[PDB]
């Protein structure tokens, strides 16, 4: 076969040039722009090919890392459009360095979670910083936080109590939930309720009533779901509500085969990354938000007894997944990104590697099959996903929660 | 009054009729993470938000913090949440509220807030007069942001503003075919109105999608559209789109044609179909073709479909 030091890529094959875009002649917006991505995208994948010398791809986990310890103490003016997501960035920092391999030193695990405390609303849920009301966004970003942590010292923390009230105060009658007190609904409450809820031991059998049905109404005619009944299909309201369906244990609800075909659709054929809805472009955040809806529906087919699933390998393209991360979305200076030519942020760092590991990692009954691009040091710590955190972490705070009654419910 | 850039702007901490309450600074605790340093002109003005929002003063000064400190994080749903119920609390004008909501999402229209506030102000007023023409502006400048076309969606059902909708879509396709939120929008108008049963929609809609198809073959949005109108009854129970799709493949063999195919075949082989065998065996051909191919982006799919196919139809 191949010396150890040159390893063929799917993106650099020659039939690849075969899968750029057919614009039929017929130029619009969208093939305009299309073919833009793919232009620089061709160029960024020739930079890694010497003819038959192909030197394998490395996960720059350093730089990543120098980068994520920074952003973890003090950030710059830039990040005041997040002042309402603080703890989404401890969340996407914690979560990149832990799929990283990177130990959170005790200081830091404490600070972390003395700042969390002080965004907690003593209505219950977390605020996007300390004096903000509360939000299931940030509320569920900060109990995976905690979780990741791990430690008594940052379970504790929740009080789960008010927690359970507040999701009660958000819950309508049709089984949506608001996202917050005066706001709007969408699919993400949906799965940020499940979230916390199901890590926490508070759900009570009236809780999601109807969210199941709700989640439901939101498959379109795509296969995927959108953000409410009617709209259009999109990644990110796709992976929470089949995530949140996951957690009440009611993926039957969806037709899984519409779905599957959609989300294996989204995988761009000449990018190898994914894109968020039809039409639109690709972006390596998606490596978690779409990819992860593979490892989900596996799960749900496996649970039905469907005797052609793969007992080594997710339903999309592993390899070229981690070819389009590896190559197009790393910021030679630490951090991931969207595509070539943006800028790295903490969301995509987070998200990219969240990606890397599920392309990395097939499992499922005794069966593990690993496929790591490159040099072996690039495998990452597996992922939970459904929770997004360490399968380790989601086993442990749930066995210390499942310990503590459910908030004044026998 | 004075905007944050406005050269005569003056911070919070220096104003006389702001002078009789002290601002509450940030309590990020004594060894901070993800700290922020905000510029001096954010802290300011937050601080005061924070101390107005402390005592609840509901005044017509912290109604006009809070748009200081919108400009300063348009994202902060604290403070449109208490602009709202200064809103309420000092019965201010909603129809001018409705103009600042406007200015606001024209200058950042990919945010939730924003959008929410909106479609309250709306529903406080029971007036979606401005609505279509409002929403179509953003769209005419980016034809899929998310938020414009769900707020549409939720305009024109609550107020039932159905009847140039399909006018618009038809429009909007004109301009781009490939745009995957007119299509959505499409399903929604014609579901919410006529419905598809109408077997005379269903052959205009067939009909209409088959036209764009061969305009531009390649576009994934109307192979969608295809098959989502016709996936629940059943792509099998349209035999004569089977072989028009058939005459179609030699000089169009898209991985799109093609699949579509295998999803044809997929339904009839569940359908008790004449010809089990014979059917089977150009389905099983096809998925080779997609998974080392013509589609082979998508093999462990087309691979899964192949061993599904045998699962089920082998007999
Ligand atoms: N929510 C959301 C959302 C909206 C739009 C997108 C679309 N998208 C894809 N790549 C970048 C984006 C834009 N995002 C970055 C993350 N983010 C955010 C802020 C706080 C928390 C979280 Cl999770 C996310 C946003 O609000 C906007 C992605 C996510
Ligand atoms: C738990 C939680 C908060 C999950 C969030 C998941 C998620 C990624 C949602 C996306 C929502 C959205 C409005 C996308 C469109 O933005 P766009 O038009 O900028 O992006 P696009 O072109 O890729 O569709
Ligand atoms: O993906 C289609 C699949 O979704 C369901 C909901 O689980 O219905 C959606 O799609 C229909 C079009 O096929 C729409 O009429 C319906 O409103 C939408 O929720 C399933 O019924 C369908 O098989
Ligand atoms: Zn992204």
């Amino acid at each position: 076969s191949s010396p150890v030091w040159s390893e063929p890529l799917y993106s650099l094959r020659p039939e690849h040039a075969r899968e750029r875009l057919q614009d039929d002649s017929v130029e619009t917006v969208t093939s305009i722009e299309q073919a833009k991505v793919e232009e620089k995208i061709q160029e960024v994948f020739s930079s890694y090919k010497f003819n038959h010398l192909v030197p394998r791809l490395v996960l720059q986990r350093e730089k990543h890392f120098h980068y994520l310890k920074r952003g973890l103490r003090q950030l710059t003016d830039a990040y005041e459009c997040l002042d309402a997501s603080r703890p989404w960035l401890c969340y996407w920092i914690l979560h990149s360095l832990e799929l990283l391999d990177e130990p959170i030193p005790q200081i830091v695990a404490t600070d972390v979670c003395q700042f969390l405390e002080l965004c907690q609303s003593p209505e219950g849920g977390f605020g996007g910083g300390p004096g903000q009301y509360p939000h299931l966004a940030p509320t569920y970003a900060a109990v995976n936080a905690l979780c990741i942590i791990g430690t008594e010292e940052a379970y504790d923390i929740i009080n789960r109590e008010k927690l359970l009230q507040y999701l009660y105060s958000l819950k309508q009658p049709d089984g949506s939930f608001l996202m917050h007190v005066g706001g709007e609904v969408d699919v993400r409450s949906a799965y940020c309720a499940a979230s916390v809820a199901s890590l926490t031991n508070i759900i009570t059998p009236d809780l999601f009533e109807g969210t199941a049905e709700w989640i439901a109404r939101c498959q379109n005619w795509e296969g995927g779901i959108g953000g409410v009944p009617g709209m259009e299909a999109h990644g990110g309201y796709t992976f929470c509500g089949l995530a949140a369906l996951v957690i009440l244990k009611r993926e039957r609800s969806l037709n899984l085969k519409s779905l599957l075909q959609w989300v294996t659709s989204r995988q761009m054929r000449f990018e190898g990354g994914f894109q968020g809805r039809c039409n639109k472009l690709v972006d390596g955040c998606y490596s978690f938000w779409q990819a992860g809806l593979l490892p989900l529906l596996h799960r749900a087919l496996h649970a039905q007894g469907d005797p052609a699933l793969s007992m080594s390998h997710w339903m999309f393209h592993q390899q070229a997944l981690q070819e389009y991360i590896l190559m197009c979305c790393q910021c030679p200076a630490g951090g991931l990104l969207d595509k070539p030519g943006k800028s790295r942020d903490f969301y995509h760092t987070c998200y990219c590697l969240s990606g890397l590991s599920i392309a990395q990692h097939f499992g499922s009954g005794a069966m593990l099959h690993d496929v790591v691009l490159g040099v072996p040091e690039n495998a990452l710590q597996p992922t939970h996903p459904v929770y997004n955190i360490g399968p380790d972490k989601v086993i442990q705070a749930t066995t210390y929660f499942l310990q503590k009654p459910v908030p004044g419910f026998e | 009054f004075v905007s944050l850039d406005s050269p005569s702007y003056v911070l919070y901490r220096d104003r006389a009729e702001w002078a009789d309450i002290d601002p509450v600074p940030q309590n990020d605790g004594p060894n901070p993470v993800v700290q922020i340093i905000y510029s001096d002109k954010f802290r300011d003005v937050y601080d005061y938000f924070r101390a107005v929002l402390q005592r609840d003063e509901r005044s017509e000064r912290a109604f006009k913090l809070t748009r200081d400190a919108i400009e300063l994080n348009a994202a902060n749903y604290t403070v449109w949440h208490f602009r709202r119920v200064l809103l309420k609390s000092l019965q201010k004008d909603l129809h001018e509220e409705m103009n600042y909501i406007t200015a606001i999402i024209e200058e950042q229209p990919k945010n939730y807030q924003v959008w929410h506030h909106r479609r309250v102000l709306v529903e406080w007023l029971r007036d979606p007069s401005q609505e279509l023409e409002f929403i179509a502006d953003i769209l005419n400048q980016d034809a899929k942001n998310y938020h414009a076309w769900q707020h549409r969606q939720w305009v024109i059902q609550e107020f039932k503003l159905w009847d140039n909708e399909l006018q618009y879509v038809d429009q909007l396709l004109k301009e781009d075919v490939r745009n995957n939120s007119v299509w959505n929008q499409r399903y929604f108008v014609i579901s919410n109105t006529t419905g598809y049963n109408d077997r005379a929609v269903l052959e205009r809609e067939v009909q209409y999608t088959l036209e764009m198809i061969k305009l531009v073959p390649h576009n994934e949005s109307a192979w969608n559209y295809l098959k989502g109108i016709l996936q629940d009854r059943g792509l099998s129970k349209y035999p004569n789109l089977l072989n028009q799709l058939l005459d179609l493949q030699p000089s169009h063999s898209s991985p799109y044609l093609i699949a579509f195919l295998v999803d044809i075949y997929e339904d009839m082989l569940e359908n008790q179909c004449d010809n089990k065998e014979d059917i089977l065996n150009k389905a099983l051909e096809l998925c080779e073709i997609l998974a080392k191919e013509k589609d082979t982006i998508r093999k462990e799919y087309w691979r899964y479909i192949g061993r599904s196919l045998q699962s089920k139809h082998s007999t």
